[PDB]
């Protein structure tokens, strides 16, 4: 009775198949391989150079410019690409306020107009927001609204949660570093080239808006962070304290991204195209570059399908379809020479 | 001394002595848990985990989540405790077998003998064993029903012997027979302690104020059967784990296998690159948070000292990187290798009909050893012979006669000498015709088959006769010999008779003495006396002392009757010589006194009684010779030269003696002709020294080739066994049987069946097999490294503890061919690939901290790494290792070469590994330096212009990484049914539904906290679809080619295999074997007299009295 079966699995004599690898069956893989990539190698390159940006590198402006006039911007600090060429390379000064607070002004030519959408990027390098002791110090309970008492804090927001016994509102390293330079919201057109507003309205993901709620703090017991000292320098009083749910550039920087050389959304424009002509933007000089030894930017990119300038993608599907069809020739040479 | 109080069912518990309970698990149930760990932390994977949990539990220091790797931990720990469980049960419910076993007990209340299991026998009790009955435990007889007391134990469980012996009750107590009259015992028995010598006892048990001495004679033991007695009144001895049989014997111990043993030489090759990139990484730290200094001061940095913040990221870089060694290998090397023991012991060409016993696997962790067997230690008693003898064929007068006759050979025309074969009926027309010359002769002849022996008839209920022999020999010359006609039919105390068919009519034989055999006699002889009053002497022997008692005018077919004695122990057989001579009454007269005057002394009789025999058989005349042949097994022939041809190289270790397991070694072709022996039996150690040195002086002088090695072959025995396993000629005793095809042990007792096991264990690297039955070779079971039973009907204690079970030797070609050779390749890869598929993907944090500045965070979420070994990638080891045939079954026994494959381990070394850990690298630095050209700046994401977080990249570094692992595994495999389909392509249509179900429902709940809105960012964005086709195909451009470029332009030996199954000294000339299997202590000459069998039964069941 102890009879083990006759089943068609007991027995693996399963209906089975096999990979034969021969020369009439891989080989018509390699060209199933070589011509469904190559026409989108082919069609994403064709894609992201349709990409037109402008890059401006506006980190040691304090340094190497002129109050008086514009001056040009030496080679090694800008990158530009577009469908026709410029007819003057951008022009920058600085400005110094009556207060003491220095103000950067970069003027640059568009050499036509782009029908797209139009966005507003300022890239930073060498900042390690991937740090270990830096992605997860910020108390997620806080953003949400919740008036966390002091001992039921995270721990991760360790070296500022407390000043003088008490809350520092948007505890962690990501908040108390955040990048102030404010960007113009207009580009002001001059020599008689239409000015061309953009907005800050939905710059952050769709999902953090959500999770984004004002606080329900008693405004008693919260100080700033250690880096905001020069906007709130009394502390947090009762009538500006900051709305982080319609603050959208405090969204797009809590959310971290992964190498030291990111971008970051502070601005666009997405109803109408931009003209050809010269244009003007105003940035205010107050984050240094001694926090962090990096390059601080400014790029004016369109979207594309895929990105920016970014070859990477057209190239990989590249790489393999030149394998893939090298070798497909190398089959049939080590055929035909040497059976 | 153990004293046993008779007719107490009390007071013999008191002194504490075992019960019947046997345990063949190798734990009980209430040592399970701390023998377990032991268990737990001999694994060294296992051992390092327990200590990175635990310093996962210092504060701030885990990148990951706190409790992964203790929650990765108590899964690893919990199934592989659960597998323990059912190997639990399995080997209860297969000792309940044993203990549910039946015996008639005595008991006082009821006063008769009831129905109880073998378990409750009470040392001390009274039992009854029936005909062909296993004895339960090791009693000492009281009584029994034939004349004097006596019966007949089959040993071929405790030794290899082939013939009976006689154990006769002692003659005081041969009148308590009643089962009424049983209720007077009184008395002790003071015994010996539990000795564990086999052929030696003593004891003293007084009875009604009266002592009586006992003696091994007196003595049956556990394994042995009782045949051809009705019953016997036993009173047991010992019992459970203190018999002399089955003390020795341990548990089954933990055998560490020869795949785990490069497992732990490869983990330790694993600890090293999980160092050194600690300490590549680490130091980097040191660098350069003091080296940038200036330009971290984000990130308020202490800074104390260069050795604080080290220990502070000594441990964070220990924990990230403690997922490179797989928790998830040794659960899934349990789970293959116990699913396997399942596929084998469900296999119908491994199932044996007539017993209905399918093989199973015990053991279930010895599986893959069955493809990297170098030697087999079979056994043949049991083993290789069917312990059954039956007539073959007879020759006489030059002419030989069988019943069927081969082709190849047929009666032809003599070269000067008459060889080839007859039917048996035309040796009855020689016989019946009255005309012919050798009709005297055949008429002295076929009476010999039917008188001179010592069998005793007894009639059935049918008319049919059944004989009871002393040694299964004879048994088989009455029994061949009544088919012929001259039946044997009643045994008297005086004479026999024989009932001649074909007319009808008996005539008496009056039996006037017989001898007996002996060891160095080699013939035993009886002198009858015939109905015509002419008396007559018979003699059966061996050819070397037949040959020398002969009157050489008389007899002329001498010359040729020794051709065919060379022709038939060519084929195998068992020969024997049958000559006579004829006895005046006056020569009688003048012997028959000096055989008495040998018989009224007491104390020479032993050595006076042979001397006695010698004077009357001088002038013999000849009248042929006999061959009984001996049974083996179905597939015997055929398998050991399959095993041969494979490489294997075949031991036979017997417990018989010497001149009969050569007979063996012929009719299964170990041996053949033209094969010269090197025959070591030697007295002293010295006679063996000089017989050791020169074997091996004589054949390292020259060389000798391959055909002229298969020439040769080794017959050692047991006295000259313990003098070459001392540990100074240890080596000299390879270098003869290293260059031998086979080597045949004999008399080996039951310690030198081990003895040798682990001498070939410790002197070589090879693996070896030991298969066998009975429990006289249940040593060389727990020493060898896979160790098969035989599961036989009586016995079967070698399978309790076996290994592997199977139905008889034929299916040993299966097993080792295919089951063997698959489950070392089926395991050989789900291995190697457990070993990269958990480094295709955690090295990518190690490629991350070149970026990061040498900080240690983690590229993925923390449960997403640790549903990694668990979900998407834990089946394709389990479709690899189960599912993945890369031959088919018809063509491994079709090409038995393909097993040298697995003997020089060509699938799992060292040397192979590091191809798949190096291609563990080569796959994560294309996962990662292909997706940091894209994402370059998180700017790869077409919605409205928002960016790719850290944590929208990391998903797509996690779903590349698993469809290049299921990839790889799709390029690995070799047969593609319907469970492949299921697990390699079908685990990523898991993760691709299992994710954004992920990414919905559970960070709602407080876990999983990032990833709130990825499954927006990755599944809409036309980046990550287009990561996913093309970063996979870059890094398998080199399996694809690779695979391909093996197969063709350097194709290993088993390729073309699988491009098949789609589309197609003593030298053996002059020796004349004899084997006579009875010997001393049948109870030879004192059995012939004192029986009948035409009395008819007793009142008490089958009480005969001695008619003597
Ligand atoms: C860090 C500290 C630790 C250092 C440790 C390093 C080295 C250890 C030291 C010594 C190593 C010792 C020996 C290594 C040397 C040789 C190994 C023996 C050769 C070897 O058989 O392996 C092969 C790997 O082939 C590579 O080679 C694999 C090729 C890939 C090599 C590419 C090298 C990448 C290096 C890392 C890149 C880093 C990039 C930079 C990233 C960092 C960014 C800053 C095995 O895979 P295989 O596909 O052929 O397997 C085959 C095949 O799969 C199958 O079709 C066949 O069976 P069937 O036909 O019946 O189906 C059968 O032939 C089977 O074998
Ligand atoms: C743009 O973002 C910049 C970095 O986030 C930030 O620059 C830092 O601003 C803080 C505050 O203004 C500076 O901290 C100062 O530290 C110096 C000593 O090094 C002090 O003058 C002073 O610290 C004082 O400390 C006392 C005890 O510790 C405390 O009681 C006082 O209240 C007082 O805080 C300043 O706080 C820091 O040096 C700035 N540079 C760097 C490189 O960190 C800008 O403020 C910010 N600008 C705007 C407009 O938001
Ligand atoms: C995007 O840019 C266009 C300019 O090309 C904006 O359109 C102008 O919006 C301002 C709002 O103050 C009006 O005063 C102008 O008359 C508009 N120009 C035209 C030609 O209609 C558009 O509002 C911008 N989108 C935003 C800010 O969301
Ligand atoms: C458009 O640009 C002008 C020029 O600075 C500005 O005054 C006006 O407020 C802008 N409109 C909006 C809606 O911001
Ligand atoms: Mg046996």
């Amino acid at each position: 009775s102890k009879k083990p079966p006759n089943t068609a699995f007991r027995q693996q004599r399963l209906k089975a198949w096999q990979p034969i690898l021969s020369p009439q069956s891989v080989l018509p893989l390699l060209i199933f391989v070589a011509c469904i990539f190559t026409p989108i190698g082919i069609g994403l390159i064709v894609s992201a150079t349709k990409v037109q940006d402008l890059t401006i590198d506006y980190s040691h402006c304090d340094t190497k410019a002129s109050t008086t006039a514009f001056e040009d911007i030496p080679k090694k600090y800008i990158k530009y690409h577009f469908k026709s060429k410029v007819e003057n390379k951008p022009q920058w000064r600085l400005t110094e306020n009556e207060n003491g607070e220095q103000s950067c002004e970069l003027q640059f030519e568009i050499p036509n107009d782009i029908k797209k959408s139009i966005f507003i990027y300022y890239k930073i390098t060498n900042f390690y927001q991937n740090h270990r002791r830096y992605v997860q110090s910020f108390d997620t309970k806080q953003i949400l609204g919740e008036p966390i008492k002091k001992d039921d804090l995270d721990t991760s927001c360790s070296p500022i949660r407390s000043r003088e016994d008490k809350i520092i509102y948007p505890c962690g390293l990501i908040a108390n570093s955040m990048f102030n330079d404010t960007f113009s919201q207009v580009l002001s057109g001059i020599d008689d080239t239409e000015d061309y507003n953009l907005t800050n309205k939905h710059i952050s993901w769709s999902i953090d808006r959500h999770r984004f709620k004002t606080t329900k703090y008693n405004a008693s017991d919260i100080v700033p962070p250690p880096n905001w000292m020069k906007k709130y320098p009394d502390g947090y009083t009762d009538e500006n304290l900051p709305d982080i749910h319609t603050w959208e550039e405090f969204q797009v920087w809590m959310r971290t991204a992964a190498f030291p050389k990111f971008y970051k959304l502070t601005l666009k424009n997405e109803s109408a195209s931009l003209p050809k002509g010269k244009y003007q933007m105003n940035i205010e000089l107050n984050y240094p570059i001694s926090l962090f030894g990096g390059t601080k930017s400014f790029v004016l990119t369109t979207n594309g399908a895929i990105g920016g300038r970014n070859m990477s993608l057209g190239v990989l599907y590249l790489i393999v379809a030149g394998l893939c069809a090298l070798f497909g020739i190398i089959f049939l040479v080590k055929l035909i020479f040497q059976p | 001394p153990r004293v046993i109080h008779i007719n107490d069912s009390l007071a013999n518990s008191s002194f504490g002595y075992s019960d019947n309970h046997i345990s063949t698990t190798k734990y009980n149930f209430a040592t399970f848990l701390p023998k377990f760990l032991f268990q737990e932390f001999s694994k060294y994977a296992n051992l390092f985990f327990l200590c990175t949990s635990a310093i996962q539990q210092v504060p701030h220091v885990s990148p990951t989540n706190r409790y992964t790797t203790i929650g990765t931990l108590l899964v690893v720990l919990i199934v592989s405790a659960m597998k323990e469980c059912i190997e639990d049960i399995k080997r209860a419910n297969s000792d309940k077998e044993l203990n549910n076993s039946t015996a008639e007990i005595f008991s006082e209340a009821h006063d008769d003998f009831v129905e109880k299991r073998w378990i409750d026998i009470r040392v001390g009790d009274i039992i009854r064993v029936k005909s062909e009955e296993p004895i339960p435990a090791d009693t000492i007889i009281l009584s029994s029903s034939e004349p004097e007391g006596l019966c007949y134990i089959e040993t071929a469980n405790l030794d290899g012997e082939t013939n009976l012996k006689i154990k006769q009750s002692r003659v005081e107590t041969a009148k308590f027979i009643d089962v009424k009259t049983l209720k007077n015992m009184n008395g002790k028995v003071v015994s010996e302690q539990p000795n564990s010598s086999l052929y030696t006892y003593e004891g003293t048990m007084t009875l009604n104020d009266r002592q009586i001495p006992l003696s091994p004679d007196q003595m049956i033991l556990r394994g042995a059967t009782l045949r051809n007695t009705a019953w016997i009144f036993g009173l047991v001895i010992f019992t459970g784990h203190e018999t002399k049989l089955l003390r020795n014997a341990t548990a089954t111990p933990i055998k560490r296998t020869a795949v785990e043993k490069i497992i732990n030489r490869q983990i330790i090759a694993l600890f090293t690159v999980l160092i050194v990139l600690i300490l590549i990484s680490s130091i980097g730290n040191v660098i350069m948070s003091t080296a940038d200094a200036k330009h971290l001061s984000y990130l308020y940095l202490e800074g104390t000292n260069k050795a604080g913040l080290f220990f502070k990221d000594f441990l964070t870089f220990w924990i990230l990187f403690s997922n490179l060694v797989p928790i998830s290998l040794f659960v899934t090397v349990e789970l293959i290798k116990y699913y396997q023991a399942f596929m084998i012991g469900s296999d119908l060409d491994l199932y044996y009909e007539k017993t209905d016993t399918p093989t199973v696997v015990r053991t279930s962790s010895l599986v893959e050893e069955l493809g990297q067997i170098e030697y087999i230690f079979s056994d043949k008693t049991g083993t290789l012979t069917r312990n059954i003898m039956e007539f073959k064929s007879c020759s006489i007068a030059g002419h030989c006669y069988i019943d069927k006759i081969p082709e190849d050979k047929t009666a032809t025309v003599e070269d000067g000498i008459e060889v080839g074969y007859r039917k048996f009926d035309d040796l009855k027309k020689k016989l019946n015709d009255p005309s012919d010359e050798d009709s005297p002769i055949i008429n002295d002849f076929l009476t010999l088959l039917a008188t001179c022996h010592t069998v005793i008839p007894e009639f059935q209920s049918d008319g049919s006769i059944k004989y009871q022999a002393a040694s299964p020999d004879e048994g088989a010359l009455v029994q061949g010999g009544a088919d012929l006609g001259y039946k044997f039919i009643i045994r008297k105390p005086n004479s026999v008779t024989v009932l001649l068919e074909e007319t009808g009519e008996e005539k008496e034989y009056q039996l006037l003495n017989i001898c007996e055999f002996n060891s160095t006699r080699k013939r035993m002889s009886a002198i009858f006396r015939f109905p015509d009053g002419s008396i007559k002497l018979f003699c059966k022997g061996a050819d070397t002392v037949i040959l020398e008692r002969l009157d050489d005018e008389a007899n002329q077919y001498v010359e040729a009757t020794m051709r065919h004695l060379e022709d038939y122990a060519s084929e195998g057989l068992r020969t024997l010589c049958l000559a006579m001579r004829d006895i005046s009454e006056g020569e009688y007269e003048e012997w028959n006194s000096i055989y008495n005057e040998a018989a009224t002394t007491l104390d020479n009789r032993a050595e006076k009684l042979d001397e006695a025999a010698n004077l009357i058989e001088k002038n013999l005349i000849l009248i042929g010779a006999t061959a009984i042949e001996d049974k083996l097994q179905d597939g015997v022939p055929e398998t050991i030269h399959t095993l041969q041809e494979a490489g294997i190289k075949i031991w036979v270790l017997t417990g018989d003696r010497q001149e009969t397991a050569i007979n063996i070694g012929m009719s299964c072709r170990l041996l053949s002709e033209d094969m010269n022996l090197l025959i070591i039996n030697e007295e002293t150690r010295d006679d063996t020294e000089r017989n050791l040195l020169e074997k091996i002086n004589a054949l390292n002088e020259h060389q000798l080739s391959t055909h002229d090695m298969n020439t040769l072959a080794l017959v050692i025995d047991g006295k000259s066994l313990g003098f070459a396993l001392e540990p100074e000629l240890e080596d000299y005793l390879l270098t003869v049987a290293k260059l031998c095809k086979a080597v045949i042990c004999c008399r080996v007792s039951p310690l030198q069946k081990a003895l040798v096991v682990k001498m070939v264990k410790r002197k070589s690297s090879s693996l070896l097999l030991a298969i066998g039955d009975g429990a006289n070779d249940v040593s060389m079971i727990q020493a060898a490294h896979v160790g098969v039973g035989i599961s036989g009907m009586e016995g079967m204690q070698a399978a309790r503890s076996a290994d592997i079970a199977v139905g008889q030797f034929k299916f040993l070609k299966k097993l080792l061919l295919v089951h063997g050779s698959w489950s070392y390749q089926r395991i050989s890869v789900a291995i190697l690939y457990s070993f990269y598929k958990n480094t295709a993907l955690y090295m990518t944090q190690f490629w991350y901290v070149f970026a990061n500045a040498f900080s240690g965070q983690s590229i993925m979420e923390s449960w997403t790494m640790s549903f990694y070994n668990l979900f998407f990638t834990v089946w394709p080891p389990f479709v690899i290792g189960v599912f993945d045939q890369f031959v088919s079954s018809r063509l491994l026994e079709r090409y038995p070469q393909l097993y040298k494959l697995g003997q020089k381990g060509q699938f799992f070394s060292v040397y192979i590994f590091w191809g798949w850990i190096i291609n563990g690298f080569f796959h994560s630095a294309i996962v990662f330096i292909g997706t940091i050209l894209i994402y370059r700046y998180g700017f790869a994401l077409n919605m409205h212009g928002e960016l790719a977080d850290h944590w929208s990249w990391g998903v797509t570094v996690y779903t590349t990484s698993v469809i290049i692992v299921l990839g790889k595994a799709a390029l690995v495999t070799n047969q593609w049914t319907k469970f492949t389909l299921i697990a390699i392509p079908g685990s990523l249509l898991f993760w691709l539904i299992f994710f954004p179900i992920y990414a919905s429902i559970f960070p709602h709940a407080n876990i999983s906290r990032e990833y709130y809105g990825v499954v927006k960012h990755t599944y809409g964005s036309g980046v990550f679809w287009l990561t996913l086709i093309v970063l996979p195909i870059f890094a398998l451009v080199r399996d694809f080619l690779w695979k391909y470029y093996k197969r063709m332009y350097e194709p290993e030996t088993y390729h073309v295999i699988q491009e098949m199954q789609k589309y197609n000294v003593q030298r053996m000339k002059k020796q004349r074997g004899f084997a006579f299997s009875q010997a001393e202590e049948g109870g030879q000459e004192k059995i012939v007299r004192m029986y009948d069998t035409t009395q008819k039964r007793g009142k008490y069941g089958e009480l005969q009295d001695a008619s003597a």
